[PDB]
């Protein structure tokens, strides 16, 4: 292992690094990890009104970088350009997906197309970090620890216990949501039940069981189906999750998309492979190999041919010059 | 102070007084009332205008009379906001053997408790006195030695007079001068480690005693470091440039950037610490003008107005029915109303037309012609027109 | 339920007294001489009357320990706070009184400590009173000064002048050595020790002082006066916030107004009342570089210091360490960093607490130049952590009041029976140092000072310049 | 100023050989963006860079003193309780050795 794994994937829902979910609709700034004896830095994430904007990685005291699906990223109040790679932290885009890389200090964020962060994190924390993502440590149950420091029944209020306000804006204590599928139940638990009962049924997924159990993924799905209105992709985001947290553990899996009826977003020219190389050979490109070990990385990509030149696919003949 | 005076003036500190002869101000050594305080999340100061922190969550003394027993005062801390390393003052409880033993106890409204049955203010009892002030804030006044302030929201006070030199013992000190000592436990020894001193006057074993006082939790919370620092910039800002030159700013500034990184709500705690730094700047004469719609003016009911520097000895109804009572006040700060108004029990002021008596507590309206067999009484105006 | 354990007993509330003081005032070591709330008392199990808890153990006797630094200590264990001892005779500690020997000190370029303890900043330009006794009402013995250049903003420049002033005599130092410019009467109490980075300067019973060649002046009194001094570094009273009793005879409250009554020249420039903030000139709107700073000055805060964090606060040099070298233009010496936690160091041995954290990639402080005259290397010479001040050599064979018990820097170290001169930089034999002994009684190493000035019949003078066995005639006054 | 070091009595020898306005404007480049605090490395490293070209040529130079970027050695002569001291900081000893 010796990595950890973080996610914040469609609206409100959260995973931990020790497979434990919940759902939180957030309304301002929450801390998802750091330090909690000292804080070298802190991953932070804005929130809206329940459904997210930013992660924002603070080192400490004097540098501030506030990423979002906007990808208008900023330095403190002025805009900067992407890529940058300031004071140890290099602000790239992977696969058609943005990166941001700590790895002197021991982190490695990303933000999907529809948004969904993500944070990868070192062994060197375990047993440290305490915030929004729990603690990194073996079990699942006791990861919520308060900035008090006491264990919670309610998934809720400890989301709220990490909440850090600004001078522009302070902010309370959000409310649960009041769920209007109470009343639409009708048919939509019918007909629909069925796409997060692939996740146990189809033979793709019928493999990570000894690894991981998709019994809270069916649980926190079954919940989500409801408020949305003629649609199975309802279903794929807390799917597509079950992905990635399988291929975490060491042990990938294949073409599940092909017939699920649902591929995450990307720009024109690239759909969603799994697991391509991040080092993808684009057109200014120098020809060099066998330094690229790095483990292999889901995300859309170009086809065989059709290099990359600046944020779109193009065939190799057509490569241009510089000057 | 940086500036000249010819000979023989006499400038006066708050102490004493000093005349200047022969280019050598000639001054009394003679005592003067000492001031210990809590305020904002945590921070102390002892009768020796010493500064410091500790947050402990348990009950502790804050001061006592310590050759005999006269009195001893009991502060109670929690924790108070998400962080850890934020830890206001909830409850205080005061204690006179004097007077029945009793125990009162401030609340964390403007509330008082004697021995548990809730009271309304006054509270005349021989000696003690608790009143409002601007009837947002407690005021026990127990003889002529001894000053309280309110506990509400943990801005507690004392007031002591030179009555009791060096013969009292607390977190507050031995009130004896020396700033150094003050780090005294009860074991009588001088202590450098703070985090020795305040577990050292805790009143329960189980209460955890801490290990260390952090001085940077503004690291915590990244995102307060911005606003912290353009804030409490104001404090040294000429602002309060008239009162650089009366008390030292350095630790009203330390104290807040605890304060505003530490606490839930940034707004308040900020706008609790800028006056705790003026009601020192007055405490030795100079007033300041800070208040903006931007810098926290605070918001006078409909019926009141904002002020500066009033008097209050004409604004209570009650006045008018015990007008002969002296009222050696100061000039004080706060939400009054115009002269031709006087303040109503109902928030509301009103001109001295429809004032009511409080006649042996009683509250009569204003026309009530009163009286038993052998005398005959009425109130008129406030005041309660008594004959026989 | 639970039936509680044998030697403590379960209490209950009656319904008459409300002066149920049962669990709520669970009465522990720490509480006892303290008042304690309750309204009622539960259903708990409680300590009999003469007997309390402690940590689960409901201890017999009112023998309980007496805590310092958070700390268990028996009755009768003992403890050194300065110079002082102090036992719990009971549950409180009574301590002596003998009162220590104060120290000043001017931490970095523009600070200063008072006798009872007081930094406060203060940058000058001028030449100011350090220290003095002609305060008032009495005689006016000495006169400690120190005179800045170029020093109001903390750089490579601020080189400092020391003029003191004692015996009617002029004794000053600056740019690495002392220089005498009118020798004092009483030659006697006169010593100087260059032991290590240090010039160590004895001036008499009740007085010495201490340089680091660079900045620091530190200035050690006695017990002698107890008030009879006045200056920067106070009053020596053991009140600390009298320390600001500028000359004309007040305490004001912005320092910056205090030396300027103390300056000399009383017609060179005053300070400017600077605008307060806690970042000076060069860290002002520079934040990336405030906290490369800010770090670097947490080893004042470190694994190797955590001995002395618990006794002497780091808080104050640590915020010398931030506003000096923001404004420090270090470039080639990072000196006026280095010099800070050396002075924090010292502070840490002074109490006993000996520190090494001084390395390669950290203000080296080599001392192998010194090794080098002689075309054979023995090298003796040694950076040792914190050695005494206080040693024999041929210049000096006595031993000397030694104020200062161990110093950082360079000191020699060869196998015994060779004892060290300083102008052969090696160590030597007994023999070889120009020793005096003249009609028998052990002395110093021919002293320059004409002795017996009392009686003119008893005028039997011996003086000896390096090792001569004589002695002169007295000139009869007929 | 601290940078005509380059340019002082002890270099004259170098001075003539190898040309330091290449190596002068890099020591005024680097300690400007630097913020030297407690090491004071991008300045002595600088100079060092400047001394081994001149022992390349044949000219040793001995430019390094107490106050100014010390270079001890004395943390080795330390495990040993015996205080042999056989190491030594010295100008320019051969890089090659058995
Ligand atoms: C999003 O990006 C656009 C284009 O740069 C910009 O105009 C807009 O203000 C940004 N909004 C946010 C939420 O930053
Ligand atoms: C984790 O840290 C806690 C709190 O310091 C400690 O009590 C516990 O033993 C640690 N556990 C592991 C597995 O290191
Ligand atoms: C401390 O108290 C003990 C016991 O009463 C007594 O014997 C001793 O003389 C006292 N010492 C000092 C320094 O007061
Ligand atoms: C040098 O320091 C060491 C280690 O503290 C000590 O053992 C030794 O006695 C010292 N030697 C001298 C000559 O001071
Ligand atoms: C010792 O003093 C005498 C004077 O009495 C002088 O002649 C002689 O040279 C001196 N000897 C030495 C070794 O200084
Ligand atoms: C310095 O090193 C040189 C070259 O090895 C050598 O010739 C010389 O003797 C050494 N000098 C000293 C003082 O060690
Ligand atoms: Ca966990
Ligand atoms: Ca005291
Ligand atoms: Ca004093
Ligand atoms: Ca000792
Ligand atoms: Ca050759």
């Amino acid at each position: 292992s010796s990595t950890a794994r973080c996610s914040l994937f469609g609206s409100d829902f959260v995973n931990t690094f020790d497979g434990s979910m919940y759902s939180f609709a957030g309304y301002c700034s929450y801390l998802l990890a750091g330090g909690c004896q000292k804080r070298s830095f802190s991953i932070i994430g804005d929130f809206q009104n329940g459904k997210r904007v930013s992660l924002s990685v603070y080192l400490g005291e004097f540098f501030d970088i506030h990423l979002f699906v906007n990808g208008t990223v900023t330095q403190g109040d002025q805009r900067v350009s992407m890529p940058y790679a300031s004071k140890g932290l290099y602000l790239e885009t992977e696969a058609g997906y943005y990166k941001l890389s700590g790895e002197a200090y021991g982190f490695v964020a990303r933000i999907d197309g529809s948004g969904n962060f993500q944070v990868l994190l070192s062994d060197r924390y375990f047993n440290k970090t305490c915030g929004l993502c729990g603690n990194f440590n073996i079990f699942a149950e006791d990861d919520f620890m308060t900035q008090e420091g006491t264990l919670t029944s309610d998934p809720y209020d400890f989301a709220n216990s990490w909440a850090l306000s600004s001078g522009e804006q302070w902010c309370e204590r959000a409310s649960p949501p009041s769920s209007s599928c109470n009343i639409s139940s009708g048919e939509m638990q019918k007909g629909l039940w069925e796409q997060c009962q692939l996740l146990k049924s189809t033979s793709v997924f019928a493999r990570c069981h000894p690894l991981v159990d998709p019994e809270p993924f069916v649980a926190l799905c079954e919940k989500t189906l409801c408020e949305c209105a003629g649609g199975l992709e309802c279903a794929c985001p807390a799917l597509l999750e079950y992905a990635r947290t399988c291929a975490q553990e060491g042990m990938v899996l294949y073409g599940w998309t092909d017939h699920s009826a649902c591929s995450p977003v990307c720009p024109a020219g690239m759909e969603y492979r799994q697991c391509v190389s991040p080092c993808a050979r684009t057109c200014q490109s120098l020809h060099i190999n066998e330094m690229c070990q790095e483990r292999c990385v889901d995300g859309c990509s170009c086809p065989e041919g059709q290099l990359l030149d600046e944020g779109l696919c193009v065939e190799s003949t057509e490569c241009p010059c510089v000057h | 102070s940086g500036k000249r005076y010819p000979p023989g003036t006499s400038l006066s500190r708050d102490c004493n007084t000093c005349i200047c002869r022969n280019s050598q101000w000639i001054c009394s050594n003679e005592e003067c009332p000492g001031e210990c305080l809590v305020t904002g999340q945590s921070h102390f100061k002892s009768f020796d205008n010493r500064y410091f922190t500790f947050s402990g969550i348990c009950q502790y003394l804050l001061a006592r009379d310590c050759q005999d027993h006269s009195f001893s005062i009991v502060i109670e801390t929690v924790q108070c906001a998400d962080d850890r390393d934020a830890v206001c003052t909830r409850s205080v409880t005061v204690r006179l053997p004097g007077l029945h033993n009793s125990l009162v106890k401030l609340k964390h409204g403007a509330g008082v408790a004697m021995d548990g049955q809730d009271v309304q203010l006054p509270l005349l009892k021989g000696d003690l006195r608790i009143q409002h002030t601007v009837t947002a804030s407690v005021r026990l006044s127990y003889g002529e030695d001894l000053q309280m302030d309110w506990d509400g929201r943990g801005r507690l006070l004392v007031k002591l007079s030179p009555v009791y030199a060096g013969k009292t013992c607390g977190l507050c000190g031995n009130y004896n001068g020396n700033q150094g000592d003050d780090f005294l436990t009860p074991s009588g020894l001088a202590e450098p480690r703070v985090e020795d001193f305040g577990n050292a006057w805790k009143l329960h074993g189980d209460c955890q005693d801490l290990q260390k006082q952090h001085s940077d939790p503004c690291a915590l919370n990244p995102r307060m470091t911005r606003f912290s620092e353009e804030a409490c910039a104001v404090l040294t800002s000429p602002t309060f440039e008239a009162c650089h030159r009366a008390v030292s700013p350095l630790p009203y500034l330390r104290n807040c950037r605890y304060d505003v990184c530490s606490c839930s709500d940034g707004r308040e705690c900020l706008c609790g610490a800028l006056a705790s730094y003026a009601a020192a700047c007055a405490g030795r004469g100079v007033r300041v003008a800070w208040r903006e719609p931007g810098r926290c003016e605070l918001n006078c009911p409909k019926g009141q107005v904002y002020l500066q520097c009033g008097t209050p000895c004409n604004l209570t109804c009650r006045s008018l029915s015990y007008p002969d009572e002296e009222c050696n006040e100061a000039c004080l700060e706060g939400c009054f109303c115009p002269p031709g108004l006087y303040m109503d029990e109902r928030g509301d002021c009103v001109p001295k037309a429809q004032c009511p008596c409080y006649y042996d507590g009683e509250i009569f309206q204003p026309e009530d012609i009163f009286s038993d067999h052998h005398t005959m009484c009425y109130c008129e105006d406030g005041f309660m027109h008594c004959t026989m | 339920s639970l039936s509680c354990r044998p030697p403590m007993v379960k209490l209950v509330c009656p319904a008459d007294n409300l002066r149920a003081e049962g669990l709520e005032c669970t009465k522990t070591c720490q509480n006892y001489d303290l008042e304690c709330m309750s309204m009622g008392c539960v259903s708990g199990c409680l300590c009999p009357p003469g007997m309390v808890r402690h940590e689960n153990r409901c201890v017999a006797l009112e023998r309980c320990p007496c805590f310092h630094q958070g700390k268990e200590y028996a009755p009768g264990e003992t403890v050194k706070i300065g110079c002082n001892t102090c036992v719990c005779q009971d549950r409180k500690w009574n301590c002596t009184d003998h009162v220590c020997d104060a120290t000043c000190s001017t931490i970095g370029m523009a600070h200063y400590l008072t006798f009872d303890g007081l930094k406060y900043l203060f940058p000058g330009e001028c030449q100011y009173v350090l220290v003095q006794d002609y305060c008032g009402s009495n005689p006016g013995t000495f006169r400690i000064l120190v005179g800045n250049k170029g020093c109001s903003h903390p750089s490579v420049k601020c080189k400092k002048r020391v003029t003191i002033l004692v015996e009617g005599g002029e004794i000053e130092l600056f740019d690495g050595e002392v220089n005498v410019k009118r020798p004092m009467k009483d030659e006697t109490h006169f010593e100087v020790v260059e032991s290590g980075r240090y010039i160590i300067l004895l001036l008499g019973k009740a007085l010495s002082v201490v340089w680091d060649r660079h900045l620091s002046i530190s200035v050690v009194l006695k017990q002698t006066y107890q008030e009879k001094v006045c200056g920067l570094c106070g009053n020596f009273d053991g009140i600390q916030n009298n320390d600001l009793t500028s000359s004309n005879l007040q305490v004001e409250e912005d320092p910056v107004d205090f030396g300027n009554s103390w300056k000399v020249s009383s017609q060179c420039a005053d300070t400017r009342k600077v605008p307060l903030d806690s970042s000076p000139a060069t860290c002002h709107n520079n934040i990336m570089k405030q906290t490369m700073v800010d770090s670097s000055c947490r080893i004042l805060t470190s694994d190797v210091f955590q001995d002395c964090n618990k006794l002497v606060d780091p808080e104050p040099y640590l915020d010398v360490c931030i506003y000096d070298t923001c404004s420090c233009e270090s470039i080639g010496d990072c000196a006026c960093f280095c010099d800070t936690i050396a002075a924090y160091a010292h502070v840490c041995a002074q109490h006993g607490k000996v520190v090494t954290w001084r390395t390669a990639t950290l203000c080296p402080q080599s001392c192998e130049e010194r090794n080098l005259m002689e075309n054979g290397y023995e090298c003796m010479w040694r950076y040792n952590s914190c050695a005494p001040a206080c040693q024999v050599t041929c210049q000096h064979p006595e031993p000397l009041a030694c104020p200062v018990q161990c110093v950082e820097g360079c000191h020699a170290h060869c196998p015994p029976g060779k004892i060290l001169d300083e102008l052969l930089q090696t160590c030597v034999d007994p023999e070889d140092c120009p020793v005096c002994e003249v009609a028998g009684r052990r002395f110093a190493s021919g002293k320059k000072v004409t002795l017996n000035p009392s009686d003119p019949e008893h005028c039997q003078i011996c003086h000896c310049d390096v090792v001569n066995l004589t002695c002169e005639a007295c000139q009869e006054p007929g």
